């Protein structure tokens, strides 16, 4: 919800194996946010968008 | 989009470098598999209509209760045949564009994004639209190559599907 | 972010004074009729996906130009936003008829919302009437007492559609 | 497992904050839910077996073509009816799991997180679920708040499906 | 995250000479064969989501103890997370022969999966006899020929079996 | 039996002269009608199963009544069920007989012939065999000429019906 915004919250977008490493605790909630925020998902919708 | 060049392009400016060999190395790639696929979507747009009414036809055909039961998410009526034929023609349709794009970018931005959700709320079943794209992989009637790659799209928005 | 009470609480801090008696009297009837009020949210919370796709399915049979390619709500992932949004909507319509004030409502859609979608280039108008199709279809299955006791819901659709109508306003 | 008193002692804890009078009209509140609550699960846990294969003949007469198909997925065969009155088991346990604990944490723990995946990849129509649930929150035969918030529970079933 | 082309670089770098001719006809041969390689890939990853739900299939039909009350892919939610785990051991299998080296299979899931299984209480017999039925109906899918060329696929099979039974002896 | 070759002989007998170019009409025009007709009856044989109970099924479905009230003539206990699918079964054999045999012939002399004594001694309502057939020429699947000649088979006998 605050990387994507709860409208792209899409079963699409959803990091899988990014969430089975923070469950098992290979990775903190910091590199969680990391990895959304430099997602395919997050880099089409938001960075190719933008200036 | 995902798009061969797109992509490699992505790929150079993320890495912060100038283009190499290796993006040259996908685009004459590319045209390799453009040289074909072009054609092929020329052919696809040439048989689009019949193969749009054989896939309702046969969805028809194994699904018979959609045709029967009272329902505004069911083609009993004649607008549910409009709206389907409509999103059979929309599948097809994303089909020819992925196959002129070269990946499948379109159909991913334009169909995949948020169909399971869609589904969901309209009780629409996914399997109706698997047993379409199973018939017009089917029915086709390309050849070769262009055949296999466009085989590989229906195959990709099958598994997106479920 | 306010309540009734808390509403009360700071008109009676900003006059500086305690409160009334007439006050407290309205927020007893207010504790009495808040069960009341209650009553209806869950009821209309119950059928709150029913709802959201009713209203689409009636909006999107009456603007086809939205389902058209090139429309705003054409594409998939679009359309779910779309639905999304909508969702958004009725949640925060049900949180502000949960807490019995509106400020809840204008603190997390409003004052943001239109400048949102006139900027995303959504028309205002269709959403608009979407949530007035909504508003509409859930006073309907708010006020039809199946399997309820007797009452009077009488105030609380005033309520509800003021709710709804600041929603549609505030949309534009 | 969003649980009323678990949910309090999460929104003290995050404020970092002893417990205050607010938690404890939560807690007088559960109470009064729960001296209900408890004897409405004792009884639909008496009514169990019958409501079960209620529901589950009401989704054979409301789908008669699962019965006739021959496929995995529908209960054509005698394989398919065990699988498919677990399940339908599984969702008036969860029915009283809720009923129990007071709020819809157990059924969104057990049932609702994955249910949306696995009837993506399983080709089961959701429909199904919501009919068997509408035919046990009509049948439940309970009567009064504890009905309603059954009923709730039940409707919040069915809104998580579709 | 290596290549066949990188394991070469590598090894030869390690030597500190340049690549001798025979590694070189070795590379050729494998460019030549890459494509063939590649009709595997594109054969198997199309069929992929029919592979896992027939692999799913097959196991739950085999070992019901998983789907029994108490198992450990009971619960809806954890029978979800199966498919999931299953879906992403094809996945890097299909990387793995893509890039012709087992050491992508290797970096992604062989090491710490087996550890992870441990630590859940995942039982790691049923999933490794679910990757071997998914590797067997993998290389099933990938042999037969519709219209397609008179090839030989042994070597490509050697590798794809190859690479299913190193997921499956790392996973234990 | 009215089959074209059947009533050439019998045009050319009455007429009490040889063949002539009308009846070799009549045979180049047969082959033709055979030459697709054959594989349809083979198609329909094949689905002739699945055919019969969706039929019993949509017919359960538009007259529900039959399933309840207590009579022989209904199929409520199982042996009703029985007879009544095998009426189904009978109904789609002389369909694909009339098929074969290029004629309405085998209906009308196994079934038109006496079919309204009979409905009327037994208290049968046709009506649920126009629903059948009507339900048959739905999801018969079949396409092109051959669908429409088998349409019109099925025509021919609800027409004879009612
Ligand atoms: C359907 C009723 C109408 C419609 C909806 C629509 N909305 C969007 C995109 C956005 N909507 C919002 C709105 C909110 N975000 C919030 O957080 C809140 C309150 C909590 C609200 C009200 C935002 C921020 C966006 C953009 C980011 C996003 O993912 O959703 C779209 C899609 C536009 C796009 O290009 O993706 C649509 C279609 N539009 C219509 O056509 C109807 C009139
Ligand atoms: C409103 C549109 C209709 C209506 C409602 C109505 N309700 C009441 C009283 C009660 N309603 C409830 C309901 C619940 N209490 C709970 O704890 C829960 C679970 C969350 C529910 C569903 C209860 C318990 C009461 C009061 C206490 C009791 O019933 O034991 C009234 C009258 C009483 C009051 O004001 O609360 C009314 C009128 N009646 C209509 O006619 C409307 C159509
Ligand atoms: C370009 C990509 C694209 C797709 C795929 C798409 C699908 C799509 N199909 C829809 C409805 C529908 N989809 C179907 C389709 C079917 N139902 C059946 O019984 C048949 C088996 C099948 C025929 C193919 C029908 C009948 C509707 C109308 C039902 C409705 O009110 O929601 C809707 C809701 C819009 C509406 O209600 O009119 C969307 C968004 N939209 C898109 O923009
Ligand atoms: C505790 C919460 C919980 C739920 C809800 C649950 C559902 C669930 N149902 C399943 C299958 C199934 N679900 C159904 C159910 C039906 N099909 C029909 O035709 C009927 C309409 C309906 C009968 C109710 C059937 C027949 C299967 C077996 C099909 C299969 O191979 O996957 C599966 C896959 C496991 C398997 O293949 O055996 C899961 C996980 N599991 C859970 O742990
Ligand atoms: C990229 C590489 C990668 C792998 C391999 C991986 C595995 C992985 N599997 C997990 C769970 C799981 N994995 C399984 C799978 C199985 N259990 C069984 O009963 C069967 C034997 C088998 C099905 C084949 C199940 C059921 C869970 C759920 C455990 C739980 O949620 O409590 C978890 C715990 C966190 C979570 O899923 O959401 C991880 C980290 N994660 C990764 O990121
Ligand atoms: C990504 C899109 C794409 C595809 C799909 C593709 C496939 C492809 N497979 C080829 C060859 C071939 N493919 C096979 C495959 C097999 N033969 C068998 O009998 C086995 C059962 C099976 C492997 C399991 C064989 C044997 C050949 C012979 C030519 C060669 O070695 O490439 C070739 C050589 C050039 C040509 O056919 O024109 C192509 C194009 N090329 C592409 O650009
Ligand atoms: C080959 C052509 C052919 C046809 C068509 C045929 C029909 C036929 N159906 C009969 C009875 C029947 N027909 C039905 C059928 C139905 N009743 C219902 O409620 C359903 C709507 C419908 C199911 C299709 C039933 C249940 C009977 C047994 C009732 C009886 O005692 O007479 C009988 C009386 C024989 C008997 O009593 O068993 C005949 C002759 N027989 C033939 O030889």
């Amino acid at each position: 919800r605050q990387i994507f915004s709860e409208h792209q919250m899409l079963k699409s977008n959803r990091q899988t194996f990014l969430e089975s490493q923070l469950k098992f605790g290979q990775i903190t909630v910091r590199d969680f946010i990391g990895g959304l925020a430099t997602s395919a998902p997050f880099l089409e919708r938001n960075y190719q968008t933008n200036s | 989009m995902k798009t061969p060049l797109t992509e490699a392009v992505s790929i150079a400016d993320s890495q912060g470098r100038f283009l190499s060999s290796t993006e040259i190395q996908v685009a004459f790639g590319r045209f390799r598999q453009a040289k074909a696929g072009l054609e092929a979507a020329k052919a696809l747009t040439s048989k689009a209509d019949s193969l749009i009414s054989g896939a309702a036809q046969a969805v028809y055909n194994k699904f018979p209760y959609t045709t029967q039961m009272q329902g505004p998410n069911y083609a009993a009526d004649q607008r549910g045949k409009d709206k389907c034929a409509r999103d059979i023609g929309y599948y097809l349709r994303m089909v020819t564009y992925c196959l002129i794009a070269g990946g499948t970018g379109p159909m991913d931005e334009y169909l995949i994004a948020g169909i399971d959700e869609i589904n969901r709320t309209f009780e629409l079943s996914p399997s109706w639209y698997i047993e379409a794209l199973k018939y017009i992989k089917a029915n086709h009637g390309l050849s070769g190559d262009a055949a296999v790659e466009a085989n590989s799209y229906l195959d990709y928005a099958i598994n997106a599907l479920s | 972010m306010f309540d009734a009470f808390t509403k009360v609480v700071s008109q009676a801090d900003t006059r500086g004074e305690m409160l009334s008696t007439a006050q407290i009297d309205a927020l007893s009837q207010m504790v009495a009729e808040s069960n009341k009020r209650l009553d209806s949210v869950n009821r209309i919370t119950s059928n709150a996906s029913t709802i959201v796709s009713n209203a689409a399915r009636s909006l999107f049979a009456e603007q086809p130009q939205l389902i058209a390619p090139g429309g705003n709500a054409y594409t998939s992932r679009r359309m779910a936003a779309c639905l999304r949004d909508m969702e958004i909507i009725l949640r925060y319509v049900t949180y502000a008829v949960f807490a019995g004030d509106a400020s809840v409502l204008e603190d997390r859609c409003l004052n943001g919302l239109r400048e949102t979608y006139l900027a995303l280039g959504t028309p205002g108008s269709s959403v608009a009437v979407g949530v007035g199709k909504m508003k509409e279809a859930a006073l309907a299955i708010v006020n039809d007492p199946a399997g309820i006791t007797p009452g009077d819901c009488s105030a609380l659709a005033s309520e509800i559609a003021g709710y709804f109508d600041r929603a549609a306003a505030a949309v534009s």
